[PDB]
DNA sequence: CTTTATTCACAAGCTTGCACAATCCCTGCTGGACAATTCTGAGTGATGGCAGCTCCCACCTTTCCTTCTTCCTTCACTTAGACTACATTTATTCAGCATCTGTATTGTTGGAGTAAGTTCCATGTTAATACTCACCACTGAGGATTCTT
DNA sequence: AAGAATCCTCAGTGGTGAGTATTAACATGGAACTTACTCCAACAATACAGATGCTGAATAAATGTAGTCTAAGTGAAGGAAGAAGGAAAGGTGGGAGCTGCCATCACTCAGAATTGTCCAGCAGGGATTGTGCAAGCTTGTGAATAAAG
């Protein structure tokens, strides 16, 4: 066979920690692996959009929150900003 | 082949009572299978054409899902 | 005997078809009408059950979508009985 | 830019009904539930309800049900409140406020708040009222009785002032809020800590939780400098 | 020196490993400035655990432990933000919402 | 003295404004609106010319484009005035709301 | 600082785009409702472009981030670059 | 060494070699093999040419020498095709379809 | 000392002269057919790297391009499309 | 897949209208063309004009402005043509076609012909008949009038059927047709070749122009085998 | 004709009994982290100059406010038929089983085809240039329109 | 049926100035050429999963009938929008100055790719439960009919 990967693990990671009682079918289970990829792809397509506008070669932090600016609506784009923010603020200070 | 008279009259009505229509007219199931027709050929022909150019015999659910696509009609649940 | 008054047997099925998530179309008269509009690009050729599972939940969503939009161009026209002519309108303004 | 406008005083007979009027502007409307909270000298601040102008999805506290009905009117952005069998224990002053339908987002705006007169999770706060310097280091306690996932948000209120929101998410800073206070804790132990202090800083500071669906503040802590 | 991963580096849950090789491998730059799949990352899993905390939440006034695609519709649709998100989106099993036009009622 | 028809001067008008391509909004109040609206996203920005310019075409083409589906809410309707229901029907059925 | 220039959009402006869209008859409530849509639509393609120029580390909004402003929100302007 | 650009060895005016060296650095594969920037110019070449002549047609039932806008505009519109690959895109300076509804009309 | 500008200004007079001998062309327009050509060309290219991504391979070909040539164009213009590819690949593959 | 259904032979006195029908079925009817040309013995085949459904735009003939109108109707996915007052020379048969608004694309599928009955560039055809073995070379000359941009047509007519393309371009092969005929030449030299012949090349050959705003065909050449 | 007690049918809630999918556990294995080196791309500064402001003006076209008329919208009635609701008959689908074979996938090999580096020269961009086309002014004919005939 | 003043739009003319097409200067990037490496056709095998067929019980679809209620046509009244004139006010095009900011250039230095190793996290397969689905029973409730005033 030959082993596909998922995100299967980790929504369920997230959801036992959002939720310690509650489980998940394996059809929401592909319907959260079909949300985390399509934003996946809709956040990495605007960050090499931004890249390329500003004739850069790498994406940084900076480039995907601009991205999650754009694509995301208002507080959920605050929100994902300030999480994006802290796990940047927590990894730098954390080798 | 015919088979489009194999989308019903109680299918459609039951599509329409999903949509919220209390009253439905008696000319509205052969422009809905019209419109279903329509429809299921623009997205079956770019279903074949990523078939067809991954040297395929066989439509996948992968296939469906980036014609789909390709449309602005993403749809989740199915990889 | 019992009868109810028409639009109210209307309105339950409203309730109960939204209440609900089941497909509406039967899954062998769609598989046939998949086969017979793919018979047109290519003269054989297999399907997998998902593929045509995917065809159907997105058509029963795209119909369910354009019906909405049906009955808010009825309820324009100061009407409760959809039309074709509300389904030409609705779908001249969405672009098809 | 964000502000909700609200009505004067009102000075009701009992056993009537009233009308509260929320007129906002400065945002999109319909994205925003509005909350209503009553304030009462004895009871301190209690959570009525929110409408929720996107779908006028309405939910009430259970000792508000019935009693208090929330309604929403698109075209003129307003958000309208009636109390009917108005009982002798409603003189209290009402506000209006704004909160995202995102979880972690508090209250965040507040209306000025309209004052009538008729004619769960518990959050234990250890200092009823303490005494502070000029320059001293101020902790307050917002103990909880269950678990919440981090959704407690500080709000500090002048007397005769509508709350002002000073912390969400228990460690985020509001706009505009110096970083001089600083909320910590998760769980059911929670802190805000005030590190220099000013004049301005006179005032009572609550805590309210919204893990859950009743949301409860705080008792208060009356804070008064020299 | 044991090596601990990069999501635990950032206290994440979603893979920062994966999510740079995702971005390397998926010809979106010449170059990844790691400090992108990071925030990649926690964007992600802040979304995903939006919508999970929302469905079940919806679950729970179902009186159900379980969540399935009409919990997610529901929790999306309810949601104007997350409605705006996911407007062209379509989810398999997930339904409509409950919504009668008031003049179609009685009276 | 001599006067026409009401619908006579508004078919001309259509007919008129239909054939010519240039904008139909004047230029300098339409500056002053996306200075107005871009003073709350950030302080003393600077547009160029042609990003106003490119602004003006956006929002009227966006705005004929509507009229075209109010209009065809208003026929549908079985009027000849449009109204605010058939541009909220006309943004309703498009997915602006 | 400006303010309240909605009103410089016309009532004889709103009824030249109407006869260009082909409108025959106009109510008296259509302008109001036309300031508020127009208004809401240029809130959002400035916010896009806004959020272009400042990724750009600019203080000046170029045409160009207005073309990419409208291409991202399914509006493709041809005509201004790109 | 020598002559022979490898638009003229396609027989085309579209280059080859920008659209290769666009190919290479738009980030769209790790590799471009040579063949798809003759097929991508000339296919950039023969919707060129169309919308060329269908607009030099206008403009010359126009008794006019010189395309403007309008005239790319009538020749787009006017076409099912060709609107509907550019259906959601505006014109600068090309205005609309000069087009009434019959029910306007008087009678 | 700026640098310069680069567009398709001067292929498409070139392709206007030879389909319209006696027809000039103004500014605007050339601008019009400068971003129809720059669209046209992120539109098939983007859509000839999701086809090459889909099926794990590392290169675009001709019949990448092909293939997006007929997903992104209707009927009749991708018939004449994929013709005028076809005939041009089997030219520059002669000499 | 692609029909082009007509109707009968209709005998018509003169002085009065004639209705010719065109239901097509099988192809997205909005997004082609309809040409109607007619054909006699007199002078051959000759295009009338053509009606587009997309935006129901005519374009008619110089020669039969008036004597023709040309409607249609999208709902029944039809094309209706009027001819009125017949004269003596209007007993013909009269032909639709399908044909794309590309301007590469030519009248491609044919209807079946009705036969009415009553009771600009020049194209030089060099040969007018010749005659063939079973297996040698054939070659049609078809110098035009003024320059074309090898905007040529090649078709191939039975007697009493329906023209059938075979070159589009002056030099592509149609759908269907084998690779023995082949078409050449640009400008104003033009010529179609038959490699080896059947039994069934029998024909008479035409060549059409669609550069110009009034399409002309050719004089003829009539094909016999043996 | 106006409220109101039956009658009625429907969906909702409660209570077991399973079995299908969900959770968890074991095992390889492959992709991620560690670590040192090399190789850049992108941040600091400093310049030069252009283009975006801001102000002044004088014109005249656009806009706004009144007044009158008309004709379009909205309400109220009437009715005709086309829908809905329902019982009965009928046919079709569903679900499980079994066989079958065409295909999708994995594995290996190697040759064709593409990346990389130098050179250089031919092409494309910019600046300077000379007329062309189309834009107003101005008569001038033709239809279109509202009106008295 | 017809006759007629009356504003509005195309059809030509003539001028000319705005812009477009034409002509050097050069620099940059594309072509020639060679080498190195890796990518994907091309067979070969093999399971597997999509096709086809049967079959007996669910289950919906089809049909015909009765009866309601709703779409649509007609009319009349009223008010809200169009057309027009006269006054006012602000847009526009031109002409400055001024400077703030954008793009260019150079440097270098921190970060990102490279590459080899090694392990530990994750995907696949298999037991293991446990939630919710089904079935049956009771119930509250809303809809519609028959009674009483």
């Amino acid at each position: 066979r030959s082993r596909k990967e998922s995100y299967s693990i980790y929504v369920y990671k997230v959801l036992k920690q959002v939720h310690p009682d509650t489980g998940i079918s394996s059809k929401a289970m592909g319907i959260m692996n079909s949300f985390v990829n399509d934003i996946f792809e809709r956040i990495a397509g605007e960050a090499s959009r931004l890249a390329h506008y500003n004739k850069r070669s790498t994406i940084t932090s900076r480039e995907i929150q601009t991205a999650v600016r754009l694509l995301l609506p208002g507080e959920l784009a605050k929100h994902a900003v300030s999480e994006g923010t802290k796990a940047v603020t927590k990894y730098t200070s954390s080798k | 082949r015919d088979n489009i008279q194999g989308i019903t009259k109680p299918a459609i009505r039951r599509l329409a009572r999903r949509g919220g229509v209390k009253r439905i007219s008696g000319l509205i199931y052969e422009e809905t299978r019209g419109v279903l027709k329509v429809f299921l050929e623009n997205v079956i022909r770019d279903a074949v054409t990523y078939t067809e150019h991954a040297k395929r015999k066989t439509v996948t659910a992968m296939d469906v899902v980036y014609a789909l696509k390709r449309q602005g009609r993403t749809l989740y649940g199915f990889g | 005997p019992h009868r109810y008054r028409p639009g109210t047997v209307a309105l339950r099925e409203i309730r109960r078809y939204q209440k609900s998530t089941e497909l509406l179309i039967r899954k062998l008269p769609f598989q046939r009408l998949v086969r017979e509009i793919a018979q047109d690009f290519k003269t054989d050729l297999r399907f997998q059950s998902s593929a045509v599972m995917a065809l159907q939940e997105a058509c029963e969503a795209y119909l369910v979508g354009l019906f909405e939009d049906t009955n808010l161009c009825a309820i324009h026209a100061k009407r409760v009985t959809i039309m074709p002519k509300d389904i030409q309108l609705a779908r001249r303004i969405r672009g098809e | 830019e964000v502000q909700l406008q609200q009505s004067g005083p009102e000075l009701v007979e009992p056993g009537t009904s009233v009308k509260m009027p929320c007129k906002a502007s400065g945002y999109t409307f319909t994205s925003y539930t509005i909350q209503w909270v009553k304030q009462t000298p004895r009871q301190g601040l209690e959570w009525i309800g929110y409408i929720y102008p996107y779908n006028a999805g309405t939910k009430y506290n259970e000792k508000f049900k019935g009693k208090a009905t929330l309604t929403s009117d698109k075209s003129s952005s307003t958000v309208y409140m009636e109390l009917s069998s108005l009982t002798s224990e409603d003189s209290a002053v009402y506000y209006c406020a704004r909160k995202s339908s995102r979880l972690r987002s508090t209250l965040d705006y507040w209306g000025q708040g309209t004052s009538v007169t008729v004619s769960d999770i518990k959050m234990t706060q250890s200092p009823s009222s303490m005494h502070a310097s000029l320059g001293e280091r101020v902790t307050i306690t917002c103990k909880a009785s269950q678990d919440i996932r981090s959704y407690l948000s500080w709000y500090q209120q002048k007397p005769w002032k509508s709350p002002k929101t000073l912390i969400y998410y228990a460690t985020s800073l509001a706009d505009g809020v110096p970083s001089r206070f600083s909320g910590s804790g998760s769980g059911q132990d929670f802190s805000l800590t005030i590190n220099n202090l000013e004049s301005d800083d006179t005032a009572t500071y609550y805590c309210l939780q919204h893990g859950e669906s009743p949301y409860t503040f705080g008792s208060g802590t009356k804070l008064e400098i020299k | 020196a044991k090596a601990k991963s990069r999501s635990s580096r950032a206290g994440l849950q979603f893979p920062v490993g994966r999510v740079h090789r995702l971005l390397r491998k998926g010809n979106y730059a010449e170059r990844v400035g790691a400090g992108a799949p990071v925030y990649m990352a926690a964007v992600l899993e802040y979304l995903t655990a939006e919508i999970l905390e929302l469905a079940g939440n919806a679950a729970r006034d179902n009186k159900k432990t379980r969540i399935i695609p009409r919990h997610l519709q529901l929790a999306i649709r309810n949601d104007e933000e997350l409605n705006k998100l996911l407007g062209k989106v379509t989810i398999a099993q997930g339904g409509v919402l409950p919504n009668i036009q008031a003049v179609l009622l009685p009276k």
